[PDB]
């Protein structure tokens, strides 16, 4: 994995030694070169994971998250270069440094062979995210949002530290490859109950779990566009990655510990989606949609059937692409009206037709239109949870109604109807913005041709 | 489809409908005949004149605009303003 | 009572400006100024080349794979003859004639 | 461009059901003011419109004639 | 449709129930009753791929009609006689089902008159 | 003949 | 005589059938004139900015900003935990969680009891 | 935008109520806040819950699709009372009478389908008769077993 | 109720609006023109019966029970004109009513496609921006203290002035673009 | 020449639309009469419905006891 970590670190001299007008073009070019290089991780086998060293390996779960992560950096650089154009050159280089450093932490978070190194990188991802939100966020509430984002994650994860060090003392190792073969069944006790909670609640917060999700409609909304892209597209999916790693060590206790949390998700996706029907802030509507979509990933990991893991990792990759594009579309209208009120700018298909078509495609992938990998993940999770209990389809199916309802209302409020009269600074769509939308949507639609690469280690 | 109106055509059709009204003598009627003060018509008759204009040209005049059309010239001007004639 | 004289004067002035605008929406005879820019081809490019492509794809890539084009076997009647074999199927039993 | 309207004097309500409406209004001391405005709907080429069985039997004569010719043709053709 | 009134507005005792009948032996009232002769061999209508509803006691006319309809393409108006034969033999099978229904109705009238004669006897 | 200008947004970009 | 119109929550009373529409009293005249005055002032203040050729941007509506601030930011500083909010938060918050918990727990206890006893038809079930 | 044009706490003195009504651009006798039970409304006005469909459509609105003006205090549920959503407009038949007619019609239809299912119609025929022991091999019977002899007779 | 100029509906205006709505809903009930013609003259006779009532209390009462009469006797699906609010073609072409300022954001390769149109548009924008300050100082010298009482706007007063707040009334899009 | 709009009177008819409409109306009635002449049983009935009371008990097997 050292053929990826070293170019990501060489992106630091590539942004701090660049000419003052070349610091976006060079970082975009070489980050796209790293993203083209990321395809070598697709050397996956049906039996063995691509095991590099004592420190790094990459199975078919971590590989699509890595390719999405290394792809997301050029898209964040294209997204965040317009509103940081009047910024000081040193703070501009510091912003690019925080994005590069966050990618650097993420690519060795997903390839951590050992779990306490996973913890160190997993909590290392807080600090560039916290600095990006609380420094380049636009409104007043970025400080409070950074506080909530920091202290939900740390309060969930400092018991995870004690739990992982307890596994290191008990089993002898926190290598995942060793613990595939030295896993002991976890019996029923209160000690093993709080063992389970300490191993799970950090990732429950990072997914987020319903009831614990209060950081997210502040952290995703008060962030800048690159912060919202990396928080929605990757940093939620650390929780699903970590749960899929750590429920190896939590059997058969998960079979009766998952019962409340599944309820919290199966009801939570009914609530948060319903919250999306009454959100006046468009960016908050996309945030609660992200909560509603990650509730299915929580359910699928907690029922721990193969169809559920295949659908959950397909839903993670698909929601990363779709939610990143929806935040970028909301930014494309925020850079024209300078407000996030959804009812303010209306009728935008009369003025911006191709950008309305990008809104249309992002809304159709949001509502899981087949054969998108959104629908492949959604459908496979629904199959596995019908196998879990035959009544859950009601909570699934009603969700698939409400998920349609706000996905098109967002399309009807913003793009359709009569245009707002007094708003006259609606510029034509830049080539940069349509490039951003196309680089989100075209990989998402190409993955419908060959979806087996985003279906996880048990395809 | 949808033949474009003119001011002369709207004037001819408005005075055509008003000549077909038995409470208006077609030898006194001009474009500037006030209905209450020159033709001596009732307010109910003015409402019926506006409703015949609606049935003639195929669109609704609202009440706040119906009550302020007191001659054929203002009716022709209102249909000109709502149909964008002489473009 | 219709409009006030202020409202009549305003509607006349707005009417004049509106008709000026709508008349000035018309085109010039030079506008638009444009930049300086086989009978059965539809039977060839849209019928026949896709028939060629799809027949090659079915014949040498799809029929070469097992159970891809699975076809219902044709319907054998009493009185038929098999083309691959030549075995004539014997006809039905003689009818109890009804009418 | 210029469209010449027909005459307003020709649309009289004699010969229409507007005449019957004016009679049944003047029987009780009323008078119909908008008869000549509605007089065009019941006159001209829009007068004497067909009934419903007349609408269904459109082309029944020519269809029956072609039917008789075809039945005679197949009666002659068998012999 | 008058049997609907005879079974619903009337009694269900003398009326035959549709789903469970014949409720009598077939020999009860028939000296030397012959069986039904199936003309089409089971392998013949196996190879003719008929619908399982269509594989009744009168499938041989349908096999002849389908062989005609294949052998007369595109002249799709030239096998009316085989279709008329199959429709007439389906009519005959429907008449046999009506005869079975009327037989059951008259036997239930017979049992009703039998139990009434037994009730008036002693 | 009395062709009217159709106002539409900039479809160049 | 005629059946009187019954207004509902989703079917309001018409303006024509409303008695308070017909109030010819002078205090209602002053109320209607004062509302016309406020609406005329806001209309003028809007369309002075709206017709300005030097303006190229968003005419900011403090009513819309005020509404979006009232829907989100002012909810918790004007929250008081009392009997009504506690009963509605415990009835609507942890109520359906308990409900769906007992439904899914009872269904899975029933299904696992049928499977481990060899009752549930699981013949071709090999995808899970 | 500034602080004293943003929503605040619930007004309890009449001068704070007058300042609230001046803030929301509406008359003090027309200004009614939500009742202070602690639901987070604050000083926000309780508009009388009319849909935007009920507004006068012929008026020269500032926002014609929303039928709403500039500076006009929006309803709390303005996202809910748009013309794409919940309409409170008056209906020519009473709401309770509509519910009576709909529930009575649906319940009568369900009851009469149950009556027709309990007493079904049929034709005065016997069962359909099939050869070869009621088509034993065709229905999927195994040939190593042997069914009971189903024999049909002529009539 | 809700009017831009007047703060209310007068009794005479309420009677006229009831008369128009009664004839329209009656015409919806009375599809054919002769049958509507007969019953519309009967309804005109009913309106002309109580025309000369001088007691405003009694007249308001008669208007109120006439509204009850109408609400009991209205058509459920009345006739609506196609471009009328509620009609089948109402606000249909709003997706083609592109505002004028979008023409300011064209590329020069498509502005040069119409040279006379934009060369004529520049003097519209010129006339607008040199009429703007005169009409603003017209509005702030004629409006009373306390704001304008009604939503009515004054006309132009001089020979050379354009009427105040005129641009989005003159340069509104056509109803059939 | 194309059809010019008229005012308060019957519009200009093409000869072509009248002869097409009359041809297809005659074609409808020709086809209905043709298929009613030849078939005549898809409407009225193909085979006679027997009366079950008219069946003797000898063919239905009712021994008088
Ligand atoms: C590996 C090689 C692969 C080669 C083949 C590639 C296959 C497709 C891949 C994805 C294509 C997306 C690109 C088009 C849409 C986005 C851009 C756009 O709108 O442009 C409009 C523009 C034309 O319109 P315009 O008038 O100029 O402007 C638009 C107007 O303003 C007004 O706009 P509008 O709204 O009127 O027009 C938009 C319209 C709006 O229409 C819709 O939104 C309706 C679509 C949904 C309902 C119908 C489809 C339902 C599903 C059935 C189809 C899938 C299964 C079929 C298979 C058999 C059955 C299983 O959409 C379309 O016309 C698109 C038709 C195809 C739709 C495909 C499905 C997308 C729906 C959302 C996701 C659904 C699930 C995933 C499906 C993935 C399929 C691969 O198109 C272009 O300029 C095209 C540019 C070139 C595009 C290249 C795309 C591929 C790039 C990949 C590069 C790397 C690989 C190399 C291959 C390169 C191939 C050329
Ligand atoms: C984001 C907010 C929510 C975060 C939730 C985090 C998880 C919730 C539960 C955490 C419990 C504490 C960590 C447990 C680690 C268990 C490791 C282990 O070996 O356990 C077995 C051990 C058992 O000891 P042992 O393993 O040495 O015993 C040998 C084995 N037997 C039992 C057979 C003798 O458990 C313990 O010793 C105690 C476990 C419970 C600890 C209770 C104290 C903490 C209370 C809860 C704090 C939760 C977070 C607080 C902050 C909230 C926000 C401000
Ligand atoms: C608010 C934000 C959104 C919500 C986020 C998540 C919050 C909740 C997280 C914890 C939920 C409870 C833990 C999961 C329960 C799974 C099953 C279980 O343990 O049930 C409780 C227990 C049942 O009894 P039993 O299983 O017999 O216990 C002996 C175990 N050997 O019951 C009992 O024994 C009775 C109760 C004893 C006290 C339990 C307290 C410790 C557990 C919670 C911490
Ligand atoms: C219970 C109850 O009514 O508590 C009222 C109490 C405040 O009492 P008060 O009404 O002010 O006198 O209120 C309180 O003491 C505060 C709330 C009491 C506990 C409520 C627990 C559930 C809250 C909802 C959780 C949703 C997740
Ligand atoms: C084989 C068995 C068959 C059984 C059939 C019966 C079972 C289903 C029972 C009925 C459920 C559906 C009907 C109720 C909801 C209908 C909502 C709808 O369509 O609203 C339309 C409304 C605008 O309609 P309208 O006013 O007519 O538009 C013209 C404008 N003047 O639009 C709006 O108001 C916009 C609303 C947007 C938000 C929608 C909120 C409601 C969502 C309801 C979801 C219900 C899911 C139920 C799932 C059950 C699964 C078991
Ligand atoms: C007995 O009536 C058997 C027929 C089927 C059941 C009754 C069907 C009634 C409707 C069909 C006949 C209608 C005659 C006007």
């Amino acid at each position: 994995m050292l053929k990826y970590i070293i170019p990501t670190m060489m992106l630091m001299p590539l942004t701090w030694l660049s000419k003052n007008s070349m610091i976006w073009i060079n970082t975009t070019l070489h980050s796209l070169l790293i993203s083209l290089t990321s395809l070598l991780l697709l050397n996956q086998f049906g039996d063995n994971s691509l095991n590099f060293s004592l420190t790094f390996f990459s199975d078919s779960l971590s590989t699509p998250l890595l390719i999405l992560t290394m792809w997301l950096l050029p898209l964040m650089l294209m997204a965040s270069q317009h509103h940081l154009s009047k910024e000081n050159l040193a703070r501009k280089k510091l912003f690019i440094s925080m994005l590069i450093l966050l990618q650097l932490f993420l690519i060795m978070t997903f390839t951590a062979t050992e779990l306490i190194f996973f913890y160190i990188m997993f909590e290392a991802t807080l600090v560039p995210t916290l600095i990006i939100i609380t420094r380049w966020g636009n409104q007043t509430e970025r400080l409070n949002a950074g506080l909530y984002f920091l202290f939900y994650t740390l309060a969930g994860s400092l018991p995870l530290l004690v739990a992982l060090i307890y596994i290191q003392n008990t089993m002898g190792s926190l290598n995942f490859l060793i613990l595939q073969y030295w896993v002991q069944p976890m019996p029923n006790s209160w000690s093993n109950t709080f063992m389970w909670l300490a191993c799970m609640m950090a990732f429950m917060v990072k997914m987020p779990l319903y009831g614990l999700h209060l950081w997210l409609p502040k952290a995703h909304v008060e962030a800048p566009i690159a912060g919202s892209m990396v928080l929605a597209a990757i940093l939620l999916k650390l929780g699903g990655y970590g749960m899929m790693r750590i429920t190896l060590l939590l059997n058969p206790i998960t079979d009766f510990m998952a019962y409340p949390f599944i309820m919290l998700s199966l009801w939570g996706m009914i609530m948060t989606s319903s919250i999306c029907l009454r959100q006046t802030d468009l960016k908050s509507l996309i945030a609660y949609s992200s909560v509603s979509h990650m509730a299915l990933v929580i359910v699928a990991i907690l029922i721990q059937t193969p169809w559920s893991y295949m659908g959950a990792t397909a839903l993670m990759i698909a929601h990363g692409l779709t939610s990143s594009m929806l935040f970028c579309l909301a930014n494309s209208n925020y850079e024209r009206v300078h407000s996030r009120t959804m009812i303010l700018a209306r009728g935008l298909q009369t003025l911006l037709p191709l950008m309305a078509a990008w809104w249309l495609l992002a809304s159709l992938t949001n509502l899981a239109l087949p054969p998108s990998i959104n629908l492949i993940g959604e459908l496979f999770v629904v199959m596995s949870t019908f196998s879990w209990s035959n009544i859950t389809i009601i909570l699934m199916g009603l969700n698939m109604v409400i998920t349609a309802l706000y996905s098109l209302y967002m399309l009807i409020t913003t793009q359709r109807g009569k245009h707002t009269h007094h708003i006259n600074n609606i510029l034509p769509s830049f080539t940069r913005e349509n490039a951003l939308m196309s680089l989100h949507m075209l990989p998402l639609l190409l993955l419908s041709l060959n979806p087996k690469i985003i279906l996880g280690p048990l395809y | 489809d949808a033949p474009p109106l003119t001011l002369e055509g709207i004037k001819d059709r408005v005075l055509y409908v008003l000549k077909l009204y038995d409470k208006i003598d077609p030898e006194k009627l001009s474009v500037n005949s006030h209905f209450m003060k020159d033709l001596g018509l009732d307010s109910l008759d003015q409402v019926e004149i506006i409703m015949a204009m609606e049935d003639e040209f195929g669109f609704e005049i609202p009440d706040i605009d119906a009550e302020k059309l007191m001659c054929p010239q203002e009716i022709v001007d209102y249909i000109a303003d709502k149909k964008d004639v002489y473009e | 009572s219709g409009y006030t004289p202020d409202e009549k004067l305003r509607l006349q002035q707005l009417r004049e400006l509106r008709r000026r605008w709508l008349k000035d929406q018309e085109l010039s005879p030079r506008e638009p100024v444009l930049p300086p820019r086989r009978h059965s081809i539809f039977a060839f490019t849209h019928v026949l080349i896709p028939v060629w492509i799809i027949h090659y794809y079915l014949k040498y890539h799809v029929t070469t794979k097992p159970y891809t084009i699975v076809e219902k076997k044709p319907r054998i009647f009493p009185g038929d003859t098999i083309l691959e074999t030549g075995e004539v199927i014997p006809p039905m039993k003689e009818f109890p004639d009804q009418h | 461009s210029k469209m010449e309207l027909p005459d307003y004097k020709q649309w009289k309500i004699e010969g229409t059901p507007l005449e019957t409406v004016q009679e049944k209004l003047a029987a009780r001391g009323l008078r119909d003011p908008w008869g000549r405005n509605e007089a065009w709907r019941y006159m001209g080429g829009f007068a004497n419109n067909v009934s419903f069985v007349g609408a269904l039997l459109k082309g029944f004569k020519w269809g029956f004639a072609a039917f008789v010719v075809a039945v005679g043709a197949e009666y002659y053709l068998e012999s | 449709g008058a049997h609907l009134a005879r079974r619903y507005l009337g009694d269900a005792s003398v009326e035959p129930e549709p789903l469970r009948m014949p409720t009598f032996p077939p020999d009860y009232g028939f000296p030397e009753r012959k069986e039904r002769e199936m003309v089409a061999t089971q392998q013949e209508m196996n190879d003719a791929q008929l619908v399982l509803q269509q594989r009744d006691y009168c499938a041989h006319y349908l096999i002849r009609f389908l062989k005609c309809k294949r052998d007369s393409f595109p002249n799709f108006l030239a096998c009316k006689h085989e279709q008329h034969d199959w429709d007439y033999c389906e009519h005959l099978d429907y008449v046999k089902r009506m005869k079975e229904f009327e037989r059951e109705r008259r036997l239930l009238q017979r049992k009703k008159r039998r139990e009434q004669r037994e009730a008036d006897m002693a | 003949g009395k062709r009217l200008f159709i106002i539409k947004p900039s479809g160049f970009y | 005589s005629f059946p009187k119109y019954e207004p509902s929550r989703l079917a309001s009373l018409p303006t024509t059938l409303d008695p308070a529409e017909y109030d010819i009293s002078s205090e209602t005249r002053k109320a209607q004139a004062e509302r016309l005055a406020i609406r005329s002032r806001l209309k003028r203040e809007y369309q002075l900015q709206y017709n300005d050729p030097s303006r190229r941007g968003v005419v900011e509506d403090p009513a819309l900003i005020r509404w979006t601030c009232a829907r989100s930011a002012n909810v918790y500083p004007n929250f008081r935990p009392n009997t009504k909010t506690s009963l509605l938060g415990a009835l609507f918050g942890i109520g359906p969680l308990i409900f769906w918990y007992y439904v899914f727990k009872t269904d899975r206890d029933r299904k696992e009891k049928l499977i481990q006893e060899g009752k549930l038809d699981r013949t071709f079930n090999i995808s899970y | 935008i500034t602080k004293d044009m943003l929503p605040g706490p619930y007004p309890k003195t009449p001068e704070e109520r007058a300042a609230a009504a001046k803030k929301y651009n509406m008359r003090v006798e027309d200004y009614e806040p939500y009742p202070d039970d602690g639901m987070g409304y604050g000083d926000y006005p309780k508009l009388p819950d009319r849909s935007q469909q009920e507004r006068d459509p012929w008026y020269d609105w500032d926002h014609p699709d929303l039928r709403l003006n500039w500076g006009e205090p929006m309803h709390w549920d303005l996202d809910m009372y748009i013309r794409n959503r919940v309409d409170t407009s008056p209906t020519p038949v009473n709401w309770n009478l509509m519910c009576k007619h709909l529930f009575g019609f649906v319940a009568f239809m369900l009851f009469m389908f149950w009556v027709g299912e309990t007493y079904p119609t049929y034709q005065p025929v016997g069962p359909k008769q099939y050869p070869y022991n009621n088509l034993y091999l065709e229905r999927g019977g195994d040939p190593n077993k042997e069914p009971e002899p189903v024999v049909h007779y002529e009539i | 109720a809700f009017l831009p100029s007047a703060a209310y509906l007068t009794h005479q205006q309420k009677v006229l609006q009831l008369y128009k709505r009664a004839l329209r809903h009656l015409e919806s009930r009375c599809v054919h023109r002769d049958k509507y013609r007969y019953f519309a003259c009967l309804l005109r006779a009913r309106f002309d019966e109580h025309k000369n009532e001088k007691d405003m209390v009694k007249a308001t009462q008669l208007l109120r029970e006439a509204e009850k009469e109408f609400w009991h006797g209205q058509h459920p699906q009345p006739y609506i004109f196609p471009e009328s609010p509620g009609g089948t073609s109402y606000e249909r072409y709003e997706c083609y009513k592109v505002p004028e300022w979008c023409l300011d954001d064209w590329h020069p390769s498509e502005k040069a496609m119409y040279p006379d149109y934009f060369a004529k548009r520049e003097q519209w924008k010129k006339l607008r921006r040199e009429s703007w300050e005169r009409e603003v100082k017209q509005l702030q010298e004629e409006t009373p203290v306390g704001g304008p009482r009604t939503e009515a706007l004054p006309p132009a007063r001089k020979q050379g002035d354009l009427p105040p707040l005129w641009w989005h009334i003159v340069t509104r899009p056509r109803e059939r673009p | 020449a194309h059809i010019e709009p008229r005012y308060r009177q019957f519009p200009q008819l093409t000869r072509s639309q009248v002869i097409q409409a009359e041809f297809f109306s005659a074609t409808m009635w020709f086809w209905i009469l043709w298929r009613f002449w030849h078939d005549s049983d898809a409407v009225l009935g193909h085979f006679p419905y027997p009366d079950p009371s008219q069946w003797t008990d000898e063919e239905l097997g009712i021994p008088p006891d």
